[PDB]
């Protein structure tokens, strides 16, 4: 219990690049929407 | 949704197993009235155990 027994997939993997890519798509898409507002 | 269903399927695949008693010094080994089913265990008679 002093040394032997004492020692020292998930959703974090499939969220980071997806969140950053959707965030970059939103940042590009807002500018494209303002270009379309300037078009109409 | 696809990622969450894949997570549930992989968590079924990553199948661990908990145990009822994980120690000879268990609190269940004090009194079987501590929980609602009184469990039972014996030994061999006249044995070294
Ligand atoms: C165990 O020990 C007792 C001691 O009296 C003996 O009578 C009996 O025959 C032995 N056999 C059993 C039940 O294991």
């Amino acid at each position: 219990k002093t040394w032997v027994r004492y020692q020292e997939t998930l959703t974090f993997e499939n969220m980071a690049g997806v969140f950053m890519l959707v965030a970059g798509g939103i940042v590009a898409g807002i500018f494209l929407i303002f270009i379309e507002i300037a078009y109409k | 949704l696809a990622s969450y269903t894949a997570n549930l399927a992989a968590f079924m695949i990553q199948e661990e197993f908990v145990d009822q008693v994980t120690g000879l010094s268990d609190k269940k080994f004090q009194r079987p009235h501590d929980y609602s089913p009184p469990f039972r265990f014996g030994t061999v008679p006249n044995g070294s155990t």
